[PDB]
């Protein structure tokens, strides 16, 4: 049952292929999660290194060729679109969720009882879901709660000492911009520019906007308190 | 395996003679002649052509398949330009002469391991072919058990009975070929010709398909419309007149409305438009049609004046019909009446002539009978069904019943099939053999038994014993020409065939397998100048 | 080059072999996902039967005669495209060792499949049970089948509405004794052609009766609707019509000036008065109108309708009976506008359009579909001409056949006892078919993850004592009665199965040899 040029896996050859394809990008990203997750290099072969932690800009930057990673890394860009964190947390559970079910696998268990398993396991995690989750207050005074937030997305990516410093400009930068009441919040009100030649833990937060062509002259005041605008 | 290399008269290319160009041309026909060796005859199998694009196409037609086939080698060439010329002349049979010729190069190269130098080998045939072509006069026969018997029914049996029609075929066949042998006419200088579109076909379901007539002449469907006019008309003959412009009450155009001004006017275009539609019913009724027909139909007072002379009138006439009842009574369907500056029907001109008209009742249907016009030979079937989807699969049927019948009773002059003919000529120069004695003796020998790859091949295809049917089939003929040459029998029974579809010998003339003899003679000579073109090659120079 | 002798039977009955086995995992509702492999970095997840085996890149030409049979099947039936193939498939692989290992003539077992054909067309007449065709709840609950597992299952009772108020429009349900039997044509390509409409609601999806048009009505204040309307069809436009040789018209006497202005406007309102002659209510033209035509045809008493498309007015012609003219002064009068309702201008979604939609059903009609987006409108055209395709199959056969391996069983058990009581080396052979029948079955099985061996051995035991009526339950996957969840299909989705699945088979059984060449 063959043609010229052409290639077939068949026979729970593929099951063996697929279940080793998420082991391998599994131990990869096994690495880096939490806090004590690990630094990776991504070579966008201009000679440009850049070094990040983030799942999402990982798995955009390399290429696999093996099929299963690429509907990991298709699927988990539409969570990093609606979640926006914990790529790395998508890939575990699907590694190790068909580790675990490969196993059943080799014993002669149907694949389709093993989805509907988890499909049954799934309405139920979301009736413990609803029951788990902890209602938090609207009150805006949260702020001591909203420490404890910017904790969990900072400590992740960081050394812990850029975290202190990025604590007060990240929690004063969502309550500046999201006015007292149930509406909304922009995200693009908050400008996010980068500058070079002083050190990272200087990081501070700009209330105001910045820019960078400045008056030239001299004689020009450098310091002006409380200024009508033109 | 392959011929190469020759080392010998330098040049562009190589040089291949002797028993390898020999051998050569019997692998190459071979290879080429397999495809059409399965397809050969009604229960052989299509083969699929492919293309270098990578499409393809699935055919059973001989014609298509060889020149669709791809031959790198001039002996299968000589093959696919067989083809053309057995195309051009016969235009059928391509598949059974690519045949023939295969095994005469098969048992030609057996003679070149026999010391026989080709020559005699080529001249051994033609003088085989010499008699063959005169042991056919006495195989071949006219029309024959067309009276006191049908052969010709077990040929429309056989081709319908794919079809619902087939049920009551035995009754049915009776109708086409009764039918075909009345039509018989001829068409210009001594031709003698069945006419291919003769035999009107019409349908109507109020029955059973038992019922269904076969009228001798057209069966036109009509009434007369109105009932002071009689039904029968004609005892002697009668003037037809085909019609296709109404007689009835003249308009002027569609976008035109007539205003009257002047009082005067009102009568004198309306009495106008009148009088002359009327001048033409006029013209009509002085030039003696007893029967009117006309396409666009007729206004109740033209109508009168047909009532009052006896004269029959028909409104709405099928303009299809009209044409081919025209030609039947030697008339002409006027379209328009007028020449230059004048309107009339040119008293009996446009008119034509028939014996009789006379309206039939079949009960729940009626229509017009059309008997003996002056030179017709034709006919009309009104088909009655189970249902109008089973008077379509009848009208469809006939056509392809009929058409198989009328073309092989076209030629005055047809052989048996199903293997007689390559039978019998194996016997009859089996004794010739003996008529030289010297050397072509065997390749005579080697050429009649060449004959018998036809109703080997044929057997196989229909899943039946090779073996038995080709050894009952040569002892059945052998024995009948025994006694046949001596002019004195007590029962010949020759000429039995294969039939594959039981399996059994059956006499092919009762069975109703026949092919003309134009086409079982010029197979054997193209065959045979195919075979010795490939026989005279002892060398060949590929660049 | 060549393939001859047993060879050629080896790669035709091979080539569909292959192509069958991959959409064995294919066939039920349960059934598993392919995931292909494209040159490029790409991949194809999908498990539509059609989808996939057009992906898959096909060498030897048998595997392309059954893609082209699936191609068939889609214009026949909406679903069960695997359901052909595979069985046409199967029959080629039980017939192979007959053919070979016992050496069999493949005419023979040619003419096998044709005795199998009508036995078996017998046998589903036989386990087919009749339905009502006049009931509105059952027909319902029928197209359902092809409904649910979809967006549209929401809307599933308005989606039937839709696609049976389509179908009663366009067929013609006759039959006697005297003209014949039409044995109930449908059409749903040529006549059941929609029109989709963005915005709105699926409740405001109507069934309109007539040709609809998206172009507007030439002057805001203008008759609505007319009770006998006259319509009149020309592709010609309307403005000042110009000789064809050279005209010239020069002018020096001075009060001659103003007489040709006036004329050029005569020569519009000549144009408009040969049409006004057979009093039409109704002006519809292919190209644009001039302001002088429109205002002539204003005070005429008629509709005007310009900008419209050709292939619309060649659809109009036939549900009014108007035929196109193109010079006004050859306009005919055997061209009527009868059986036109309303020329309702009424606006919907923001857009003028123009209604021809009348209170009769000239063999035709023209769906009108709301929906949130075009995406949706989509999903709701193709599911609607699945919808109507499975109300067709009912309305050309009362009769209802069950599935899920009910009949594919109940088939393979009568061709078993008819084995017995066929004399001729036929019947090893007729044996082979009854024995392919069982494969959709157990493909079902297989998918279920069961045991395929136990489960057909049983399911075939309820056949031969019980009812054919106990087919495999697709959820749990163990042998259940189909009366208790009905899985039931129409019978002619399961007529053109085994129809086309012998000429199939027979036509690659036929070819014993494979050459190349132009």
């Amino acid at each position: 049952l063959l043609n010229p040029k052409a290639e077939s896996l068949r026979r729970d050859a593929a099951l063996k292929v697929n279940v080793t394809s998420a082991e391998g990008l599994q131990s990869v990203l096994e690495t880096n999660l939490g806090p004590k997750g690990t630094l990776k290099m991504l070579v966008d072969g201009a000679g440009n290194i850049k070094l990040t932690k983030d799942g999402k800009v990982l798995l955009t930057e390399m290429q696999i060729q093996s099929p299963t990673a690429v509907l990991i890394a298709r699927a988990a860009a539409a969570q990093d679109e609606i979640t926006g964190d914990g790529t790395t947390t998508v890939v575990c559970l699907v590694g190790e969720l068909l580790r675990q079910a490969h196993r059943f696998i080799q014993e002669g268990v149907h694949p389709r009882i093993i989805t509907d398993g988890f499909e049954i396991a799934r309405k139920e995690s979301m009736k413990f879901l609803d029951e788990f989750k902890i209602s938090k207050t609207n009150l805006s005074n949260d702020r001591e709660f909203l420490l404890q937030v910017a904790r969990s997305s900072l400590l992740t990516k960081v050394d812990a000492d850029l975290t202190e410093v990025l604590t007060p400009i990240v929690t004063d930068a969502v309550l500046s911009v999201y006015d007292a009441q149930a509406d909304n919040l922009d995200l693009h009100m908050v400008e996010i520019m980068q500058m070079q030649h002083l050190s990272p833990k200087d990081t501070t937060f700009i209330k105001g906007l910045v820019l960078d062509h400045g008056g030239r002259h001299p004689d020009m005041p450098t310091r002006v308190k409380n200024a009508y605008v033109l | 395996f392959n011929n190469s290399r020759s080392d010998t008269l330098f040049l562009g290319g190589e040089k291949i003679s002797g028993d390898d160009i020999r051998n050569q041309n019997v692998l190459a026909t071979m290879a080429v002649a397999n495809v059409v060796k399965s397809s050969l005859g009604p229960v052989g199998l299509d083969k699929m052509l492919v293309d270098d694009i990578g499409d393809f196409t699935v055919t059973n037609d001989g014609a298509t398949i060889l020149s669709l086939l791809d031959v790198q080698h001039p002996a299968g060439k000589i093959l696919v330009e067989l083809a053309q010329q057995q195309d051009r002349e016969i235009g059928d049979g391509t598949t059974s002469v690519v045949i023939i010729a295969s095994e005469l190069l098969k048992r030609a190269n057996e003679l070149v391991k026999n010391k026989i130098h080709p020559t005699t080998i080529i001249t051994g045939f033609r003088v085989a072919l010499r008699e063959a072509i005169r042991f056919i006069n006495e195989v071949l026969s006219t029309s024959v058990d067309t009276l006191g018997k049908e052969t010709l029914i077990n040929i429309a049996k056989t081709s319908m009975s794919s079809k619902i029609i087939g049920a009551d075929s035995d009754f049915f066949s009776n109708m086409v070929v009764d039918a075909l042998l009345a039509v018989k006419t001829q068409n210009s200088k001594g031709e003698i010709k069945y006419p291919v579109k003769a035999v009107n076909v019409l349908k109507a379901h109020g029955k059973s398909a038992t019922e269904s007539l076969l009228v001798p002449g057209y069966a036109l469907n009509c009434t007369v419309a109105s009932q002071a006019m009689p039904k029968r008309i004609a005892g002697g003959n009668v003037k037809i007149a085909c019609l296709d412009l109404n007689l009835q009450k003249a308009r002027m155009a569609m976008g035109v409305q007539i205003n009257i001004d002047d009082p005067e006017q009102l009568e004198q275009i309306r009495k106008r438009e009148a009088g002359i539609v009327l001048e033409r019913v006029k013209k009509i009724i002085d030039a003696g049609a007893q029967v009117v027909l006309t396409t666009k139909g007729i206004d109740d007072l033209c109508l009168k004046e047909f009532v009052e002379a006896k004269i029959m009138g028909v409104r709405r006439c099928k303009k299809e019909d009209l044409r081919r009842i025209a030609r039947a009574t030697g008339a002409t369907l006027v379209s328009s009446m007028s020449n230059l500056e004048g309107e009339e029907t040119f008293e009996s001109s446009y008119l034509g002539l028939c014996d009789e008209v006379v309206q039939a009742k079949f009960s729940d249907d009626e229509c017009i009978l059309i008997k003996g016009t002056s030179k017709h030979s034709s006919s009309s079937i009104i088909l009655r069904g189970a249902n109008d989807y089973s008077l379509d699969e009848m009208e469809r049927s006939l056509h392809d019943s009929l058409s198989v019948v009328k073309r092989t009773l076209e030629s005055g002059n047809v052989v048996p099939g199903g293997g007689c003919v390559e039978a019998a000529l194996n016997i009859y120069l089996d004794n010739f053999a003996t008529t030289v004695g010297s050397r072509e003796q065997l390749a005579i020998a080697e050429f009649a038994a060449a004959l018998l790859i036809i109703p080997k091949t044929l057997a196989v295809n229909a899943a039946k014993d090779s073996s038995e049917l080709v050894a009952k089939l040569r002892s059945y003929h052998a024995a009948s020409q025994m006694a046949k040459p001596e002019d004195v029998k007590r029962r010949s029974y020759r000429n039995y065939g294969l039939d594959l579809i039981r399996g059994k010998i059956v006499d092919e003339i009762h069975a109703g397998v026949l092919e003309p003899t134009i086409s079982k003679v010029k197979s054997l000579k193209s065959a045979l100048e195919a075979c010795v073109a490939i026989l005279r090659i002892d060398t060949m120079i590929t660049v | 080059e060549r393939t001859t002798g047993r060879q050629a039977q080896i790669s035709n009955i091979t080539a569909a072999k292959a192509v069958a086995d991959v959409i064995r995992t294919c066939l039920g509702p349960k059934a598993m996902l392919k995931m292909l492999l494209d040159p490029m970095g790409g991949l194809v997840l999908t498990n539509d039967g059609h989808a996939i085996l057009r992906e898959i890149d096909v060498a030897h030409p048998a595997a392309k005669s059954m893609l082209e049979l699936s191609r068939t099947q889609d214009e026949e039936v909406g679903d069960g495209t695997t359901t052909v193939i595979i069985l046409a498939g199967e029959i080629l692989a039980q017939c192979a060792p007959y053919l070979i290992e016992k050496n069999i003539h493949p005419v023979i077992i040619i003419q096998a499949l044709k005795k199998a054909l009508t036995d078996a067309l017998e046998v589903i007449k036989q386990v087919s049970k009749p339905v009502d065709v006049e009931n509105d709840a059952a027909m319902k609950k029928l197209i359902q089948a092809s409904i649910g597992t979809k967006y549209v299952i929401h809307w599933s009772e308005k989606m039937c509405e839709l696609a049976l108020d389509a179908v009663k429009t366009v067929r013609k349900d006759l039959g006697q004794t005297v003209e014949g039997e039409p044995n109930f044509e449908i059409d749903i390509k040529r006549y059941v052609r929609v029109e989709k409409i963005p915005g709105g609601d699926v409740l405001d999806s109507r069934v309109l009766k007539g040709v609809l048009l998206n172009k507007d009505v030439v002057h805001p204040k203008m008759s609505r609707h007319i009770e006998n309307p006259r319509v009149v069809l020309l592709d010609c436009p309307l403005e000042y019509k110009k000789g064809e040789s050279q005209t010239n018209i020069e002018i020096e006497k001075e009060e001659d000036w103003n007489r040709i202005l006036q004329i050029e406007e005569e020569q519009v309102q000549l144009m408009c008065e040969q049409i006004l002659a057979v009093r039409p209510t109704l002006v519809i033209t292919e190209k644009g109108v001039s302001d002088l035509a429109q205002h002539y045809l204003l005070k005429g008493g008629c509709s005007v309708l310009r900008r419209v498309k050709k292939s619309d007015n060649n659809r109009i012609a036939r549900v009014t009976g108007a035929t196109i003219v193109n010079r006004v002064e050859d306009l005919k009068e055997s061209d009527v506008g009868t059986n036109c309702g309303l020329f309702k201008v009424e606006m919907i979604g923001d857009e003028y359009f123009s209604f021809l939609d009348n209170c009769k059903e000239p063999k035709a009609c023209t769906i009108m579909l709301r929906g949130g987006s075009k995406d949706i409108l989509n999903e709701i055209d193709r599911n609607l001409q699945d919808a109507m395709a499975v109300a067709r199959n009912v309305m050309l056969s009362p009769s209802l056949s069950p599935g899920g391996g009910a009949t594919e069983m109940a088939v393979s058990v009568k061709l078993a006892e008819k084995a017995k009581q066929l004399e001729g080396i036929q019947q090893w052979p007729y044996q082979a078919v009854a024995d392919a029948m069982e494969c959709i079955p157990r493909t079902l099985i297989q998918n279920a993850g069961g045991d395929p061996i136990r489960l057909l051995s049983q399911l075939r035991a309820k056949h031969a004592q019980g009812n054919f009526t106990t087919g495999i339950d697709g959820d749990k996957g163990k042998i259940v009665d189909m009366v208790s969840y009905g899985i039931w299909e129409p019978e002619v989705i399961k007529q053109q199965s085994v129809k086309t699945a012998i000429e199939s088979a027979c036509l690659l059984l036929r070819v014993d040899d494979i050459v190349s060449g132009v």
